[PDB]
């Protein structure tokens, strides 16, 4: 989710997350 | 002992498939019988598929032409689900034009006589008004799946760009049995075949020239004696 | 193993090599001691036998 | 992958005869830092990592990484990034603990990590700090791998290695089951254009997209079609977006060479079996269909590029032209006025790219040259001919002929007069050999291609794509494959829970909208948190049909195949579902090499080495142990004297050989003769 | 003798008293090859030497028969040491 | 073996330009090379003449031993891949997941003869080691071989001797009649028939009782109850052998082959091994060796024995909480309780299982794995190690097929990178040492055929049993076996059993065990009077012939490499050294 | 001498073949100097006829002179002393 | 179309009847359909006789042996199952033996009423003793196939007469393999390998023949659709 154009791909993700993945590169 | 021999009647589902059954075969005969028919039908029939294109703006298979949304790798492997049945031995030609805006389709393709396309909605590329697609194709007959033809081999131009082809109009066969196996050992089987064309032949077409090609095969055995 | 400890030491007796063992005839590139190189199968006769002589 | 890696060694740090054993351990303080699964399997194991994923360097050099603050036994959102130090100092709880879904704990007892890496349970008024979310101690690439929590760790380390090596194919679907770590890890790599800014799409084609902005401005974007990647695979750049579709500011506008739909696609969806087939997969080989071929599922673009200069020298200047010596009429086809090739030809190994000729100088001729030059008439053609001949096994189709020169002032090095460059393009399908391997370390090369008719099918007539082995499953601990094979399954044909009578047990805990879905629907199951064994027992139940009244598959996960080549059944029913592999850049055409007479070395007289030159294998010394332990003492002798050194006898062999002659007796090697020479050069009298 | 060294077990533990034997291994772990050669002689340190190489080969169940062991104990004890000149050329 | 024609045309390139000059299909050298180079379609036709009937060698890199080089016959195959026989890749060492292979040739006469001859690929079946055959069927074959010769116990079609309705309907005229009653569906292959067999030689007890002395078959009749798989499976056997009638285990496929090997020529053998490769693998097949998730059953009382055993782990943890003992104590008890708890729940786990699971027949079938991977996927992971070696009291309780949590996979971590690295680093360590023992034992070769010596060694052979018999020593294939007696062996003032200078044997150990004597003093190359190098009678029997040792063999690098080769595989463990440093 | 019929280069039969000889090495040497005497038969062919003895049994189409150096030792048709 | 390289038949005769037939060179796949399909026609399809139900005096329930005669009631059902008999009624017919005295009872014993022929005389089917008589009656019908033992429906029809199973088929043992023939000039062509061993009622190339003259009617059933159909042919002899 909050990416504007990503298809629907349903997850079996019990538990909510509370941080979202930082910029990969930011190293 | 029996002393009655089996028929093959015809039973239609849709237009391109359709199933038939044999009656009554010796116990342990109908699986045997169905796999030899499929193992012929899903490899040895004849039909007819495009076998190299030629486009006016490109020179190889790894451009792409202005105005389209597809590359011109993405052509060939739009065009490579083409359901075509040619009607002589000799390579025929076709072609395609169109400029313009809006969506190339299959059925924009004008046939020469004798071959005939059977899927005018395939879609092959878009266009805008800077696009204008043009290009010719080249049909011919041939069984079995044969890969590209290299340019060197044969006596072509540039720009013939050489495609893979693949010559087989059935598209999926399967068969189910029936022992009876009653306790007075007077059993039988009954075989029912299930065929599925890809709308180019008749699946009577393909399971008559499965038949022709088995026929000629095991009077070889007889043929000695 | 530690090849200059060795030629150093082997240089002051004047040692002399004879060719003897296996490792050696590997270097320098003649027929090895061993199997099919040893004096007993290196120099077999081979002849065909006087009555088959005699058919052809 | 490549960026994001630590390396414990390089200039400044140790090597890896310093490297003891202890460096190359996993200590405790790991956890969420660096992770403990990918890394290099050969010498270089545990030296060389990669950062987590929520890692974040310090100001100083340390490496932090968050933890979310509970006070009172409350989880908090607060958000405390904290470095080893730190996090010796408090108790910090674990990631998929049972929140109350108010910050409160379920249980008193909770799993926790002590100060020097000890595991304790302890009551819960002592525990301040919880982990953001599991899969936060593991890497990129290893949290792509749906079910690791199955797999072991050595095999999950095969996988993780192996993921990164796939070659873009031409099509480059998008995974059924995957993780959710698909999405970000494409986007954040920069290979996907990305819109800058939103709004609506004027104009698109295959090179260019011009999006037009909110406030007037427009904005083109240039693509990538066909631009060579830095180890010879295809780079292409698709759009993605219609011409009247509205974008928002970091939409996914085109995909990249290994891309679908924004998300990474690195292989095909293949349904597979898991029966061992008449041997030909056997210990780690798969067999697949021709079908593979015949619809190029896996095809990939490899582009090579050739390079020669036209520079100066002591003689003159070396030109580049039509007019090669001593050359026919026949190779002079393909090559246009200027002397390089057409854009278009398709050329094999031995033909000529680039007509160079060269200066020779002043040589006198042989009497046989000389009377056969007098016979024929033909002139002496004093310049020598070096062209720039393609290497052998190669081909392809010419891309394109970027062409410098000094004369239109580019910047060329001191000396050099004209460089040009070919591009070489070739599309390699599979074949026997070629390596593929799953997500999950289930590696092996190609045995055999079957046709398509005598591969074992379903009860539908539907054929089997490849056919992986038994024997290799339990003994590897690596079940991951099975289970995601039937969760693959479940999600291409698609289920429906019957919740006619509520809900049922063992769904009581999913998601809405997973009780029912589409055929051919994807699905996420995340690393550490996903699907249970329990609701896969429950999916694989409920499996609605394909066109007829068909349930293929039964609720253990096994179907009836019948044989394709016998024609009878197979009397057990067989494991078959939808797995995912991709096709690893181990291909056969880099490999296969042999030689019969090449060039040779320098000092020594040795054959070369390495399929760059032409090149000989090495014949070291435990093949000499093997060789002189059988007895075999002419054998040894031939390779070691006629074969590498014997100089003078070479060319008798190869002459008897041709004529038919015996073989020669050998001689002594020029490599014994250098030690000679180098023993009397120590002042060493060697006699 | 180090108290984390125990004493060696054989039909008991070892007592105090106790009669022992000529090459009889007094405390636990690995004795010396260089000793037992000097006291038993050069029969039973190709016993010894053959024992324990085969003790470890077999733990793995890897077997490896005693005639490729034997060649290599062989090499081992060809030469023999000076301890007097006598009159002939060789260094003590 | 395979051999691919775009690598064999430039392998024999000056052979097939002799051999196209000579056919007329070139005018001389130059356009014989330049037709090789273009690749002319007359080249193939004239590259299988000269590739028949000339042996190459195929080496695999690292070589180990003696048997990682061997030649075979090539024949042109197409595609791009050296395709390998699947019987020497034991001896190889080699899977198939990436690995290469380098292909050399000889040239002349004597190099082509001693590979044809020393070199052969199916010349080389038994190992110079241990003497146990490496031809020997592997995975699939042995999974295929079992299914084919187990027995079920009521399967459809057996032999039910009957009374009032009717005979027994279990009996057969033939083999024949047999396989036509299973064609139809009314025999399986595994069920207790009792066909009469005609060229299958029976068993001695058989023999002796139906013919006496002159068995002989091949016109003969008689009755055997077996299945059928036991009779398709004997007809792969040559004709001299007796009937087995077992299941075939892979040790029970050691032992035939080891008794095939050692009674009859060499021929006999490979073609045996061929044949068993075959119906091995076409058996394998239809035997339905599948995994899914819902055939790894678990253990139904796992909770009640981990709660059982986590209640004694409270009350240690409980103890040491209220300081009765030290930090160490208390490692040691859990490390002791969760090592009972782990073979608790194997046991519970090996006893839940049927017989004809397929992880449990792979197992139990001696194909591959051992039921530690069993109890790990199905039941208890258990203790884990550390980075220092010591046991974590945590042990994870969660299986791999349940699934591990975070905390269980980073502490099982460990472990697995520890082992991954001490494999290569041991790796390298065993080459250093291979190559240390090929240098000092090289100039050990047999030089005479018989010092004719009167020294030799004793040999403990079989211990006498306190009660009083003759146990027999473990042992004696590794260390009395293969040799020649010193000595003469006798016994009660009587008769001489076993003379000076025998083979020693089997028959002879038998007579020797059954006639009562124990030790006997053996010669050996410890003791060997010859002045450079070993004579041939004290090396005794060469271990991969079976015949006495020759007069030129490399005996010494034969030996270094037989002991250097397995150093790989050796552990260690968690103040003496018990590994590859010992 | 039970066996089935032999191919390709195991065609004589190794075990038929080392009754006539004391062990493998000098069987090696022995076929191998019967078929160098066999190629120096036939390249001097053309010229006068030398000592040197052609195939004694009857040769294949194109057969390489090794195997035929093999059939002879099999045929028992030679005789070699030792060194 | 043609086939572009004509596969031809031919024989090597081992024993007397013992024949193994080599197919060559097939295009590829050709071979598995012909091998299985002429294996199962080999063995399910040819006609034959053989015996059905055997009744003997002295047998009521005690079926382990009879008076008289050394070799029991089993062995005597397996030394006629394997009875090679030829008939030409499809009705069942009966077949007597009787002989008195001691000696060895043959299959020349017998006496063959009018329509069958018996074709191994010199085979042994039991051994008489102590002047003993044996009076077996036997029920011989043909068939195809391999039948099993055909239950006895009928209870009390017949309380001495016992089934048997019926070896209908005149072949016994047929097996077959595939092969690799040039792969490099014509890409991999096939070659079938048959193996037949019969009885010695019908020649195995008479046998092939039979089974390739019923395979082509069976084929020629699907032929006769559509006739003008395009196929592979392999043109003439
Ligand atoms: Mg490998
Ligand atoms: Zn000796």
């Amino acid at each position: 989710n909050s990416v504007p154009g990503a298809p629907n791909r349903v997850s079996f993700a019990k538990l909510r997350e509370p941080l979202e993945v930082p910029g990969l590169l930011d190293v | 002992l029996i002393s009655q021999r089996p028929t093959l009647s015809e039973d239609v589902l849709t237009d391109n498939r359709s199933q038939f059954v044999i009656e009554p075969l010796e116990p342990g005969f109908g699986y045997t019988l169905g796999n030899s028919l499929r193992r012929t039908l899903l490899s040895s029939i004849p039909g007819a598929a495009v076998t190299s294109i030629r486009i006016d703006g490109v020179l190889h298979e790894f451009t792409t032409v202005p105005g389209v949304k597809e590359d011109v790798t993405e052509i060939i492997l739009n065009l490579k689900s083409l359901v075509v049945s040619s009607e002589e031995d000799e390579p025929v030609t076709m072609y395609l034009r169109k400029q313009g805006p809006g969506e190339v389709t299959a059925g924009d393709i004008v046939p020469p006589a004798g071959v005939t396309v059977h899927n005018p909605g395939m879609h092959i590329a878009t266009l805008n008004d800077k696009g204008k697609l043009e290009v010719e194709l080249v049909v011919e007959r041939g069984r079995g799946y044969v890969p590209a033809v290299q340019n060197r081999a044969s006596g072509a131009e540039i720009g013939r760009i050489p495609v893979d082809s693949i010559y087989s109009p059935v598209l999926k066969v399967t068969y189910k049995v029936d022992a009876t196996r009653v306790e007075q050992r007077t059993d039988f089987d009954k075989l029912i075949l299930d065929v599925e064309t890809k709308n180019s032949i008749s699946p009577r077409d393909a399971l008559a020239s499965a038949g022709k090609t088995l026929v000629e095969l095991f009077g070889l055995a007889r043929e000695l004696n | 193993q530690e090849t200059t400890r060795v030629l150093t030491d082997a240089a002051i007796n004047c040692r002399s090599d004879k060719l003897n063992g296996l490792k050696e005839n590997v270097i320098i590139g003649k027929l090895i001691p061993a199997g099919t190189g040893i004096n007993r199968y290196r120099n077999i006769a081979v002849q065909p036998t006087e009555e088959a002589r005699a058919a052809a | 992958t490549h960026k994001r890696r630590l390396s414990a060694l390089g200039p400044g740090g140790l090597s890896r005869e310093r490297a003891g054993l202890e460096v190359r351990d996993v200590h405790p303080s790991h956890y969420g830092r660096m992770c403990p699964i990918e890394t290099p399997e050969g010498p270089n194991i545990g030296l060389i990592g990669s950062l987590s994923v929520y890692a974040r360097v310090n100001p100083f050099g340390f490496i932090e990484t968050p933890y979310r603050k509970v006070v009172d036994g409350v989880v908090s959102d607060e958000i405390v990034y904290l470095t080893a130090d730190e996090e010796d100092r408090h108790v910090v709880a674990q990631a998929n603990s049972p929140i109350d879904a108010d910050g409160r704990f379920v249980e008193p007892r909770v799993l926790v990590r002590r100060k020097a890496g000890e595991v304790e349970y302890v009551p819960s008024s002592e525990v301040d700090y919880m982990d953001v979310s599991p899969r936060q101690m593991v890497s990129v690439a290893t949290a792509m791998i749906p079910f690791l929590e199955h797999d072991d760790a050595n095999r999950a380390l095969m996988g993780a290695n192996m993921q990164r090596q796939a070659v873009p194919l031409v099509r480059s679907e998008a995974p059924l089951v995957g993780t959710g770590m698909e999405l970000r890890a494409a986007i954040d790599a920069g290979d996907v254009v990305v819109a800058e800014e939103s709004g609506v799409i004027e104009e698109v084609s295959a090179d260019y997209i011009t999006v037009m902005h909110d406030n007037g401005t427009r904005r083109t974007y240039r693509m990538r079609k066909f631009a060579r990647s830095n180890h010879g695979t295809c780079a292409n750049q698709c759009p993605i977006v219609d011409a009247g579709d509205r974008v928002e500011a970091g939409q996914v506008i085109a995909d990249g060479p290994c891309t679908d739909d924004g998300e990474m696609a690195l292989g095909k969806n293949l349904l597979v079996a898991i029966m061992p087939w008449e041997g030909h997969n056997y210990e780690d080989a798969i067999i697949l269909s021709n079908r593979l071929v015949e619809e190029d599922v896996l095809t990939s673009i490899h582009i090579e590029e050739h390079e020669i200069d036209a520079r100066d020298t002591k003689l003159g200047a070396e030109e580049i032209t039509r007019d090669i010596p001593n050359i026919s009429d026949e190779v002079l086809a393909d090559l246009d006025e200027r002397g390089i090739v057409r854009i278009g030809a398709e050329v094999r190994d031995g033909d000529i790219l680039v007509g160079k000729v060269t200066p020779k100088g002043e040589t006198e001729l042989t009497p046989e040259e000389r009377l056969l030059r007098a016979i024929f008439g033909e002139k002496a053609r004093e310049v020598r001919d070096t062209s720039l001949k393609v290497p052998h096994g190669e081909s392809g189709k010419v891309i394109g002929i970027r062409v410098f020169s000094r004369e239109d002032e580019d910047e060329l090095p001191a000396g050099v007069n004209e460089l040009v460059r070919v591009y070489v393009a070739q599309k390699r399908k599979i074949s026997d050999g070629d390596k593929l391997a799953g997500r999950h370390g289930n590696k092996g090369v190609i045995g055999k291609i079957l046709p398509v008719e005598d591969m074992p099918f379903l009860a539908d007539g539907t054929p089997v794509d490849i056919i992986l082995n038994t024997h290799g499953v339990p003994r590897r601990m690596n079940i991951g494959q099975i289970l995601e094979t039937h969760l693959g399954w479940c999600a291409h044909s698609g289920w429906k829970v019957d919740a006619a009578k509520g809900v049922p047990d063992w769904a009581a805990r999913l998601p809405d909208e997973l009780l029912e879905a589409q055929p051919n629907a994807i699905v996420s199951t995340p690393v550490f948190d996903g699907a249970q064994e329990a609701e896969l027992q429950g999916l694989l139940s409920c499996t609605l049909p394909n066109r007829d009244g068909d349930v293929l598959v039964d609720a253990d996960g096994k179907a009836m195949l019948f044989d394709g080549r016998s024609g009878e059944p197979f009397p057990y029913p067989v494991t078959v579902g939808y797995m995912y592999i991709m096709k690893l850049h181990h291909l056969v055409d880099d490999k296969i090499h042999a030689r019969s007479t090449g060039p040779y070395s320098m000092i020594t007289q040795q054959p070369l080495g390495g399929k760059a030159q032409f090149g000989g294998q090495r014949f070291g010394e435990m093949e000499c142990w093997a060789m002189q332990a059988y007895g075999a003492a002419y054998t040894l002798q031939e390779l070691l004297t006629i074969k590498s050194d014997d100089t003078v006898g070479r060319v008798k062999v190869y002459e008897a050989i041709v004529k038919g002659e015996n073989i020669p007796e050998p001689g002594i090697p020029e490599s014994f003769k250098v030690l000679l020479k180098e023993l009397q050069s120590l002042c060493l009298n060697v006699e | 003798i180090s108290k984390r060294q125990r004493l060696r077990v054989f039909k008991r533990v070892l007592s105090d008293g106790d009669h022992v034997e000529v090459g009889q291994q007094l405390m636990e772990g690995s004795a010396d090859p260089h000793e037992v050669l000097r006291v038993q002689g050069p029969r039973e340190v190709q016993i010894h030497l053959v024992r324990e190489v085969q003790e470890v080969y077999r733990a793995q169940g890897v077997s490896i028969h005693d005639k490729h062991i034997e060649v290599i104990v062989r090499q081992m004890l060809r030469r023999v040491t000076i301890i007097d000149s006598g009159s002939t050329e060789f260094l003590p | 073996c395979g051999l691919p024609k775009l690598m064999a045309l430039e392998l024999f390139k000056p052979f097939v330009m002799k051999r196209l000059v000579d056919l007329n299909h070139a005018q001389n050298i130059k356009s014989a090379k330049r037709m090789v180079e273009r690749q002319r379609p007359q080249v193939w036709d004239v590259l299988e003449e000269v590739i028949a009937e000339h042996p190459v060698l195929l080496n695999r890199a690292p070589t180990l031993h003696r048997l990682g080089i061997q030649a075979f016959e090539p024949m042109l195959v197409e595609g791009k891949a050296i395709q390998l026989h699947p019987l020497v890749c034991e001896a190889f060492n080699a899977d198939f997941d990436g690995d290469q292979m380098a292909v050399h040739l000889p040239l002349s006469a004597e190099a082509q003869a001693e590979a044809r001859i020393l070199m052969l690929s199916s010349n080389n079946i038994l190992s110079p080691a241990s003497g146990r055959p490496l031809a020997m069927p592997r995975l699939d074959m042995v999974t295929g071989l079992y299914y084919l010769t187990t027995e079920v116990p009521g399967d459809t079609g057996e032999y039910q001797p009957a009374s009032g309705d009717h005979p027994e309907t279990g009996v057969y005229s033939s083999p024949a009649e047999a396989i036509m009653a299973a064609d139809r569906g009314v025999l399986s292959v595994r069920a207790k028939i009792k066909v009469r067999l005609t060229q299958l030689r029976p068993p001695v007890e058989i023999e002796a009782e139906l013919f006496g002395h002159s068995g002989w078959q091949p016109g003969d009749a008689w009755m055997a109850e077996t299945t059928l798989g036991r009779v398709m499976f004997n007809e792969l056997l040559p004709l001299g052998y007796p009937f087995v009638n077992k299941q075939m285990h892979k040790k029970v496929q050691a032992a035939i082959i080891n008794d095939l090997a050692e009674r009859y020529p060499m021929i006999v053998v490979a073609q045996t091994v061929d044949k068993l490769k075959d119906a091995g693998f076409y058996w394998a097949t239809r035997s339905g060796v599948t995994v899914s998730m819902a055939d790894v059953l678990v253990p139904p009382r796992k909770k009640e024995i981990l709660d059982h055993y986590e209640e004694r782990a409270d009350k240690v943890e409980k103890q040491f909480q209220r300081g009765a003992l030290n930090h160490d104590e208390r490692n040691e008890a859990l490390v002791e309780i969760w090592k009972e708890a782990t073979d608790e729940v194997g046991q519970a786990l090996r006893e839940h299982y049927p017989d004809d699971n397929p992880i449990i027949t792979i197992v139990d079938s001696g194909a591959t794995g051992n039921f530690t991977q069993t109890r790990t996927l199905a039941g208890m992971k258990g203790l884990v190690t550390n980075p220092k070696g010591e046991f974590i009291p945590r042990p994870v309780k969660s299986s791999f097929r349940e699934g591990l949590t975070v905390l269980e996979y980073f502490i099982n971590t460990h472990g697995a990178r520890k082992g991954l690295a001490d494999t290569a680093l041991r790796t390298a360590d065993s080459g250093y040492l291979t190559r240390r023992l090929v240098d000092v034992s090289q100039d050990v070769i047999v030089r005479e055929h018989d010092c004719q010596t009167e020294r030799g060694i004793v040999v403990e052979l079989a211990e006498r049993a306190p009660d009083g018999t003759l146990i027999r020593d473990p042992y004696i294939e590794t260390s009395a076996y293969a040799r020649t007696l010193g000595t003469d062996a006798v016994d009660e003032a009587g008769n001489v059993i076993v003379e000076r200078g025998q083979d020693l044997g089997d028959p002879e150990i038998d007579a020797l065990l059954a006639a009562g004597i124990t030790q006997v003093k053996v010669r050996s190359v410890l003791t060997c009077a010859t002045s450079t190098g070993v004579c041939a009678t004290c090396y005794g029997r060469s271990m991969a012939t079976g015949k006495l040792v020759d007069i030129g063999e490399a005996v010494g690098i034969v030996a270094a490499q037989s002991i250097g080769e397995p150093g790989t595989q050796l552990t260690m463990r968690t103040d003496i050294t018990g590994g590859l440093p010992r | 001498g039970g066996y089935d019929t032999p191919l390709g280069i195991t065609n004589p039969p190794i075990d038929e073949l080392l009754d006539r000889v004391s062990s493998k090495y000098a069987l090696v040497i022995y076929a191998a100097k019967r078929a160098r005497q066999i190629n120096d038969y036939y390249n001097q062919l053309g010229e006068g006829i030398l000592e040197y003895v052609g195939p004694l049994v009857e040769p294949g189409l194109q057969e390489k002179p090794l195997s035929i150096a093999l059939r002879e030792i099999h045929a028992d048709l030679l005789e070699h002393t030792e060194g």
